[PDB]
């Protein structure tokens, strides 16, 4: 009847705009926005992505319960609708400004009196926002970085904005103003641990990986420690539906997670363990697939594409040899006929036993042309060759060689097994006689492998396997004994996997997430998994290899995005700094240290060549050019251009000499001397404050200067030994920062700690780009509607900031010249710095040399006066220099006139007839044409670019699509695949999937590492004195959190300790969506953290129960969800709760209770600290310490008195434990 | 004789990752209103559970479906005519709000104006949005038991769980889970329509889709305890009862309902189905519970029978309709494959949204055993479901038609597995199960590759008649 067209009128709508998300999930999920009287009511996905090949799935519809709830955010509650500012904050701003017309001068009044700054950084996280505008929000933060850069420096004003690639423009916006003026942008692959240091270590690359289409043309799959189902919710279908075609699946968890449901087998290892599951399946592999049944396929793999061939020299020691560096051409008479960079050609036998320097090591690649390729040549000669493998019968004698085993150093919470802290084992051996004269034994990679794993051989080593059965280094029965696993599951899975890589030529693959990578030994995890998908030739395969999936790590058409987020087009360099050690380091959690380097490293390393705190390892990494700084020097590094040229010196010889002599240090070796230390941050689209940042009360106390939680005592007080080459202070500096900017849709965490909340647009409410490692398609964000209330984009909002800086700063700051370091870039020819060892100039071991032993040393021009017409313009640079990345670069003069169509010219001032970037669509074009993925012509010229370095043709991988070009209009109207170029290994084509380390097996282009192959053996000094030149098990390792706190504050119920996990959750990503009522609502309301039913029952825990989770980090107040699929001994709280909503007082800290993140703290490791060698270079988010989180362990008990700190008398009281 | 049509819906819980995206999609379009924000016409549970509302299944104590009179006609569990009658004024029996869960929401107000010198960081606590007062605590929620959320021993009192030895399940190596979304069975035997006196609920001829119309509605409520699935929810602001409608909008226009198309897994088809309105009543009232399954696909027509097409068509129904139905990727999954099943027949109800069962990793033995008749694949005696579980949920305790199912899934791995590794032709799973090459390789169509043509065929509605 007639009523019916109630709910047909509810349907109907005014139109329908198309948009995304810009969320760092991977999604990258198109939608349909729905406009009802000019007000965005609700969305549902897009289903016109193009089609897959026909024996594929299709894409569509996407999407995740999350995205189909961030409607509710647009008029919510807790929508940021003006500009905010502190009231005590505004209140001396406006008293200031009554004084001084200068607001410059108006800042330096409030800031240099302790007082009156104390007065509002106190007030942080404590209420009292009041409205604000955003001319006068504008002026001020205009008028404190231009006193920030005048008297501190550049470097001392710094931005925090991670994942580019879920709103491009969006993120370049800030970037783009801070690189202008000299600030510090933040990296946050590393510093979010999502970076796997095992892939630049094995393949010199950040991350490259299988689209999720691709998981179809898998026969095999193995989901390690990545909970598909929950966390890559978009693409499951590929997996759920692959099973279909036959495909077997295996899920390895603790405990029973959502993707066990999905799989035809689930195993449940210790948490933490996995690297000795994977030893023990290795093993099988190679000794079933390799030595005893050859397989033809994985030997000619393993002897053409990977270091195995590579021979290593061993070191002599007491009784045994060490395996040391690998051979150079160099170290053999007439270096092997290589006069370029023979220091850096690894070499190997040929199969008639001939020394040979193979084509495809990183010396080739500069200095010369056409031989860095893959092809099997001698290197010399020109000529075919075939490697030579094993050693075994053809060896000149047989050396007993050392390994490090720390299978028998667990803590007392996981099962261990003792054998030896060093394993002798049997290995073949040649006698060479050196350039110099000497002798020296050499072993391939390859037996130095199969000996590691522990692998009987033929010869008498006892330290080897007689059977499976048998307990010894990587055996299934070893590896039963450290996980739990049964052995034969072990066995059974192996030789299905192995043996269905066999018959497929590698179709097994495995897909791998944080529940491993969050481990502080990730890269044994790693590396363990890798070996596999290596010893089965399913790497460069379709439907095989590594499939790691993280967050969204892939921004596609990079070297277009690259030069406007950096303002490459106008400046070079621009200041990159890796987060994990900016933080450790400002956040003083140095001070906090527990982990010595000394007991990470090897038992064959030289102790007294090790000593000192983690921190600094870093410093010095930082001396030697390795890792970035941040702020860089001691001193302004505007004001030493001034100098040397008064010692009539350059500005570059002047530093360099100043360095060498002290007049100029380092800023990391004083860091609370008050000059040294960021003073301005600006934070968007993230949650650091209050989600992301390891360490949360670390930060709360040193870098915000506000009351925080922290139970432990640091260095001084525990008398522990201090740094080495960082000055201390029994008092640490608190407060660092002056001012804190966050732009954000909802008030979340970091809001309610800033000094300034900024309104931006929602995702629904502005131009932006989208692009992900799960599929190949860029498409849009778009306004379906103007932003609300007085939000503006980002764009928008940097735009303004440096319109008004560029006012603001006359009189202060003109035409400046600023000296900037750079660190030693992997990727460029300076990659090749230190060769044969690690020399410390500073320690007189070789001189300073910029660009070699130390960072570059480089001068850049600042036009300050001009910032906001640089920012609204494409740079003269572009045409220039040129454009280029990953090791290439090329002339890109037609995109430029073609952007002087599309965007207009400048008609006047600094920038006259330079393209304009006005819009953010007008930034958006400048990407897609600038990139070769979305520009076929672009593609064409980087292909024909890298052919001149491998010599073989590659450009008809991009011939076909040339004429080509992806225009923003075009995305919103349909999402385009992008196109087949260098920048990644793996194609888009019509017939094969995109599979990382495609063109690398099959174009033959060579892994950026050492040798040109995928490296198993790292060489480097510091990976073999800390034990890693080889895959080896490590157990967690102890934070020593729990002992000293535990008991000290009872309130009277049984506390204990208990592994704290953190997998990403199911109602939110990060802590995005976390306060979205749909989510809470199907979630349970707030903040929880599961616990199995023994620790339960252990603790007097019934489920809902009010909860405290404490450790000398701090501590964090929660309900808990009692479940059986939660195995004994550990408790998860998923990532991404927050610490706004629903959360009471803490019994131990006496304030709000904390979030996951207050238990924690940043812990880094030496090897990831490795610079300036080949594939162990730096790189904006391609290496640097990682944020680990996993090892973590802390205190769990019921709460008793639940007081909600806030004036009513609403609070309760729960009864006791007994 | 009257033949209708009705567009089915056929739900594949192997391919189901329990995200709830269906869930949130449907309230943000039909129920984000005071009144039924509590309400999910669409709400998925995890199985072991009791659901929501909490127990919805155990009809003993909710007194809703059908029973068989010892005279082999129906009347509603919860009373005759007179009795329905009676409970407009006293129905005891009424799902409270502590069997659903109270809503609420959060005062983020407080995080922008908390004052100047707090003592403590502000926060954000909840509220109830029916009284809209503190909330001291949130003890409930209608995805509580998410994922296995609270002891065992209190989520096995799942119904499904009857006669059904569980000890061993409250083991952590023995530990399962699936899950279970669900709407409105737009049933072709409406308990509903019959517990409603004044004929508020109705069952459109046009399409099957039930309805409740708003302005004859009351309040009388009894429909609620009337239906057994507890799919129809009291607004508490207006005064009447609501329920999923299945999209008729959209299904009018010749489009899938929102829940289908934002189905993100990908599991959900769409199809038409006709059957002969004049024998339900006779297949609801079949003595045997086990039969009601059996006896609901007797009245489902073959779509490509000339008689059936000629009587379709004098009956009204528009030739593209029939064709439709002649593509019904639903009359595939229910008749031909025998993939799908009803959701508990033994409410005699006659069910339209049906369920293929999922499969599961293989029992925990620590004995990696060896190949089976499936080779590296499960064979269905091996899969950690028990299997008796999914037998009363879908076939009323009959573990034959799920066997089946299941069986016959696992037969398509087999056979798609020797094709594409091996390169050759096994159909020995598939004879053991009794379907051809030719019947594997459509169901690998349908299934796997899923195009977006293929799970849904809804013909629009001739709304210019
Ligand atoms: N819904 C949702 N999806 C997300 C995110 C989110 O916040 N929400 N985050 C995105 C981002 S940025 C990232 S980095 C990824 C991270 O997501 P994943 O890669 O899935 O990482 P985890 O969540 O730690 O997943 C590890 C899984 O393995 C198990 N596990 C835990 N510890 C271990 C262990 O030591 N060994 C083994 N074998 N298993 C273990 C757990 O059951 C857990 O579910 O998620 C992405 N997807
Ligand atoms: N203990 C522990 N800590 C972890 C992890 C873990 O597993 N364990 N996971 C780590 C990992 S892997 C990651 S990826 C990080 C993620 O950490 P974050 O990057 O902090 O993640 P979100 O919480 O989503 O923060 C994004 C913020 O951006 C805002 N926002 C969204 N879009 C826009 C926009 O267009 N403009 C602006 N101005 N703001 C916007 C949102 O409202 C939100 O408050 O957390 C890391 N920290
Ligand atoms: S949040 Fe990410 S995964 Fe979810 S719908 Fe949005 S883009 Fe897709
Ligand atoms: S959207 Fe689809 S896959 Fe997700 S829970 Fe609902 S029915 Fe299951
Ligand atoms: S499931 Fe729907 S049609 Fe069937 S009885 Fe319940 S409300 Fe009525
Ligand atoms: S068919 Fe429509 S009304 Fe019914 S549950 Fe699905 S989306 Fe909601
Ligand atoms: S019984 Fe009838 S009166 Fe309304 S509440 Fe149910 S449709
Ligand atoms: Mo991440």
């Amino acid at each position: 009847r007639d009523w019916e067209d109630g709910y047909r009128q509810r349907w109907q709508h005014d139109k329908i705009v198309r948009s995304t998300h810009g969320v760092n999930c991977t999604g990258s999920c198109s939608w349909k926005i729905y406009v009802k009287n000019g007000l965005v009511t609700w969305e549902t996905q897009q289903t016109d992505y193009p089609r897959t090949r026909p024996d594929l799935p299709n894409h569509e519809p996407r999407g995740c319960p999350r995205g189909a709830s961030y409607s509710w955010y647009l008029y919510s509650a807790n929508r940021l609708k003006y500009p905010m500012m502190r009231k005590r904050l505004m209140k001396m701003w406006r008293e200031a400004k009554a004084l001084h017309s200068d607001p410059v001068e108006a800042w330096a009044s409030i800031i240099e009196d302790a007082d009156k700054a104390k007065s509002f950084k106190q007030a942080r996280g404590r209420g009292g926002f009041v409205r604000s505008s955003w001319q006068e929000v504008n002026e001020l933060i205009a008028a404190s970085n231009v006193y920030t850069i005048k008297n501190y420096g550049p470097d001392r004003v710094a931005g925090f904005s991670p994942i580019p690639a879920m709103s491009m423009v969006s993120y370049a916006s800030g970037a783009r103003y801070l690189s202008l003026i000299g600030g510090t942008c933040l990296s946050f692959y590393d510093w979010y641990c999502d970076l796997p240091p095992a892939s630049p270590q094995t393949w010199g690359e950040q991350t490259d990986v299988p689209e999720s289409a691709d998981w179809y043309n898998s026969s095999y799959i193995i989901a390690w420690g990545s909970n598909v189902p929950q966390t890559r919710t978009p693409d499951a279908h590929f997996f759920t539906e692959v099973r279909y075609k036959g495909t077997k699946t295996v899920a390895v968890t603790p405990d029973y997670a959502e993707i066990a449901k999905l799989c035809d087998l689930w195993l449940a290892p210790k948490q933490g363990t996995d690297a000795a599951m994977a030893l023990a399946m290795g093993h099988v592999m190679l000794r079933e697939f390799h030595l005893d049944n050859p397989s033809q396929y994985f030997t000619d793999y393993v002897r053409r594409y990977t270091d195995m061939p590579m021979l290593v020299m061993l070191e002599e020691r007491d009784g045994y040899y060490a395996a040391g560096r690998m051979l150079r051409a160099a170290d053999l008479v007439d270096a092997l006929g290589q006069e370029n960079n023979p220091e850096w050609k690894t070499v190997a036998f040929n199969t008639n036993g001939e020394m040979v320097a193979p084509n495809g090591s990183i010396g080739f690649r500069w200095g010369e042309k056409g031989k860095w390729n893959l092809e099997q040549r001698d290197g010399k000669t020109g000529e075919e060759t075939e490697l030579q493998l094993s050693l075994l019968g053809s060896q000149d004698e047989i050396a007993e060689v050392g390994f490090p085993y720390f299978g028998g150093d667990g803590t007392e919470h996981f099962n261990k097994v003792e054998l030896e802290n060093v394993l002798l084992h049997k290995l073949p051996v040649k006698r060479l006689q050196l350039a110099d004269g000497s002798t020296a034994l050499v072993t391939t990679v390859y037996d130095l492998t199969l000996a590691n794993y522990g692998l009987e051989r033929g010869l008498n080593d006892v330290n080897c396997a007689t059977s499976y059965d048998d307990v010894k280094a990587y055996t299934p029965a070893w590896a039963e004994q450290i996980t739990g696993v049964s052995r034969s599951q072990i066995i059974r899975i192996a030789r299905e996997f192995a043996d269905n890589a066999d018959k497929t030529h590698g179709r097994s693959m495995i897909i791998v997430g944080a529940g491993l990578n969050h481990w502080y030994h990730l890269d044994m995890n790693y590396r363990g998994l890798i070996n596999m998908l290596i010893f089965c030739g399913c790497v460069g395969q379709s439907g095989g290899g590594w499939a790691h999936y993280v967050g969204q790590e892939k921004l596609r058409p990079q070297t277009g995005w690259q030069p406007l987020a950096f303002a490459l087009d106008w400046q070079r360099p621009a200041r990159h700094m890796n987060s994990t050690s900016y933080f450790y380091n400002h956040s003083s959690q140095w001070r906090y240290e527990t982990v010595t380097a000394e007991e990470l490293l090897s038992p064959m390393a030289d102790k007294s060549r090790y000593t000192g705190h983690l921190i600094d390892f870093n410093v010095r990494a930082e001396r030697m050019g390795w890792l970035p700084s941040a702020p860089q020097l001691g001193t302004n590094p505007l004001t030493i251009a001034g100098e040397a040229e008064k010692a009539g010196m350059n500005p570059v010889d002047y530093t360099v000499k100043s360095l060498k002599e002290g007049s100029i240090r380092f800023a990391a070796e004083q860091p609370e001397n008050g000059k040294n230390h960021p003073r301005n941050l600006f934070i968007w689209r993230s949650n650091l404050l209050g989600s992301s940042g390891k360490g949360h009360e670390f930060m709360l106390k040193y870098l915000l200067g506000t009351e925080h939680g922290i139970q432990g005592k640091d260095l001084g007080q525990q008398g522990g030994v201090k740094p080495e080459e960082v000055d201390w202070q029994d008092n640490g500096l608190e407060g660092k920062l002056d001012l804190v900017v966050t732009l954000d849709f909802r008030l979340s965490s970091t809001c309610l700690y800033s000094d300034i909340i900024l309104p931006t647009a929602t995702w629904y409410e502005k131009d932006d780009m989208n692009t992900s490692d799960m599929h190949p398609f860029i498409h849009p964000l778009s306004a379906a509607v103007d932003p609300a209330w007085e939000a503006k984009s980002d764009w928008e909002i940097y735009k303004a900031i440096a319109k008004k800086f560029s006012e603001v700063c006359v009189g202060h700051l003109g035409k400046e010249t600023d000296i900037v370091t750079l660190p030693i870039q992997h990727d460029s020819a300076a990659e090749l710095a230190q060769p044969l060892d690690v020399k410390d100039w500073k320690k007189g071991e070789c001189d300073l040399i910029p660009g070699k032993t130390a960072p570059h040393i480089m001068v850049v021009e600042r036009d300050y006066p001009a910032t906001y017409e640089r920012f609204t313009s494409i740079g003269p640079l572009m045409e220039k220099i040129g454009n280029g990345g990953k090791g290439i670069a090329w002339n890109t003069q037609s995109e430029m006139d073609l952007l002087r169509k599309l965007n207009y010219t400048k008609a006047e001032g600094p920038a006259k007839g330079q393209p304009m970037l006005n819009t953010a669509i007008d930034a958006a074009e400048m990407i897609l044409t600038l990139a070769p993925e979305t520009n076929g012509q672009v593609a064409v010229k980087a292909w024909a670019a890298l052919s001149e370095f491998t010599g073989r043709d590659h450009t008809h991988l991009a011939l076909n699509k040339e004429d080509e070009k992806i225009r923003f209009r075009d995305i919103q109207a349909q999402p385009r695949k992008i196109i087949s170029s260098p920048t990644w290994s793996g194609l888009e084509d019509e017939h094969v999937s995109y599979n990382a380390g495609y063109t690398n097996v099959h174009e033959l282009i060579p892994w950026r590492t050492l040798s040109g192959r995928q490296q198993l053996y790292q060489d480097h000094q510091w990976m073999r004195d800390f034990g890693e030149s080889l895959l080896v098990y490590r157990p967690p390792i102890d934070t020593r959190s729990v002992k000293e706190v535990i008991g000290q504050k009872s309130n009277g119920n049984q506390e204990k300790a208990l592994n704290f996990l953190t997998p990403h959750q199911k109602w939110g990503i990060h802590s995005t969506y976390s306060d979205n009522l749909l989510m809470l609502t199907l979630g349970r309301g707030g903040p929880v953290v599961w616990l199995s039913e023994a620790d339960a029952k252990d603790l007097g825990i019934a489920d809902n129960d009010w909860i405290e989770v404490f450790n000398s980090n701090g501590a964090l107040t929660a309900r808990a969800v009692v479940s059986q699929r939660v195995p004994a001994g550990m408790t998860m709280m998923y990532h991404a709760q927050e610490r706004i909503v629903n959360l009471p007082g803490s019994e131990i800290t006496q304030q709000r209770g904390g979030i996951h993140n207050s238990v924690t703290r940043i812990t880094p490791k030496p090897t990831h600290m490795i610079g300036g060698y080949a594939h162990l270079a730096y790189g904006f988010n391609y290496y640097g310490t990682v944020g680990s989180n996993r090892d973590e362990f802390v205190v769990v008990r019921k709460m008793k008195n639940i007081d909600w700190l806030d004036g009513e008398g609403n609070d309760q009281v729960q009864e006791s434990v007994k | 004789m009257k033949i209708r049509s009705q567009v089915g819906m056929v739900l594949n819980l192997d391919k189901c990752i329990g995200c709830h995206t269906c869930s949130v999609t449907c309230k943000n379009v039909w129920t984000s209103r005071e009144g039924v924000e509590y309400a999910w016409f669409n709400n998925v549970e995890t199985k072991p559970g009791q659901g929501f509302p909490t127990d919805w299944e155990n009809q003993e104590k909710y007194k809703g479906g059908w029973i068989r009179k010892i005279n082999g006609k129906l009347q509603p569990r919860m009373g005759n005519r007179a009795m329905l009658l009676g409970k407009i004024f006293a129905n005891p029996h009424l799902p409270g709000i502590d069997d659903y869960y109270e809503p609420f929401d959060f005062d983020y107000q407080n995080l922008h104006t908390a004052p100047e010198g707090s003592k403590s960081q502000p926060i954000a606590r909840p509220r109830s949005l029916i009284t809209g007062e503190r909330m001291a605590k949130i003890e409930k929620g209608p995805n509580w038991e998410d994922d296995l959320g609270g002891e065992f021993d209190k989520l096995a009192k799942d119904k499904n769980f009857d006669n059904i030895q569980k000890a061993m399940y409250s083991q952590f190596e023995n530990t399962f889970m699936m899950y279970l979304p669900r709407l409105c069975e737009h049933c072709l035997n409406p308990a509903c329509v019959a517990t409603c006196p004044s004929g508020a609920i109705y069952k459109r001829e046009e399409d099957g889709i039930v309805l409740i119309d708003q302005d004859k509605c009351r309040g009388w409520r009894m429909c609620i305890t009337g239906c057994p699935y507890k799919k129809i929810y009291f607004n508490w602001k207006s005064g009447k009862s609501e329920k999923c409608i299945f999209c008729y909008p959209r299904i009018e226009a010749g489009q899938p309902t929102v829940c289908s198309e934002t189905c993100v897994g990908r599991i959900r088809y769409l199809g038409v189905l006709l059957y002969d309105a004049d024998a339900i009543e006779r297949a609801a009232s079949t003595e045997n519970e086990k039969d009601l399954y059996q006896r609901q696909l007797d009245v489902f027509l073959d779509p490509n029978d000339p008689k059936v097409i000629e009587q379709a068509i004098k009956d009204g129904i528009p030739l593209s309709v029939i064709e439709a139905a002649q593509q019904s990727p639903v009359y595939k999954m229910a008749m031909e494959w025998k993939l799908a099943l009803p959701l508990h027949p033994e409410y005699r109800t006659l069910p339209m949204v049906w369920y293929v069962p999922p499969l599961s990793p293989i029992q925990s033995a620590a004995d990696a055993g060896e190949l089976g008749s499936n080779g590296i694949l499960p064979d269905v005696e091996s899969l950690r479901i028990p299997v008796q579980y999914l037998a009363n949920l879908l076939t009323a305790g009959d573990t034959k038609p799920v066997l089946r199912a299941l069986k016959r899934m696992l037969a398509m791995r087999h056979y798609k597995r020797a094709e594409t590794v091996d390169g050759k032709v096994d159909t020995r799973a598939l004879e053991e199960v009794g379907l051809t090459e030719a019947q594997a390789q459509e169901m690998y169509r349908y299934l796997a590759i899923a195009n977006y043509e293929d799970r849904f065929v809804v013909p629009s509605s001739h709304r210019e008649l």
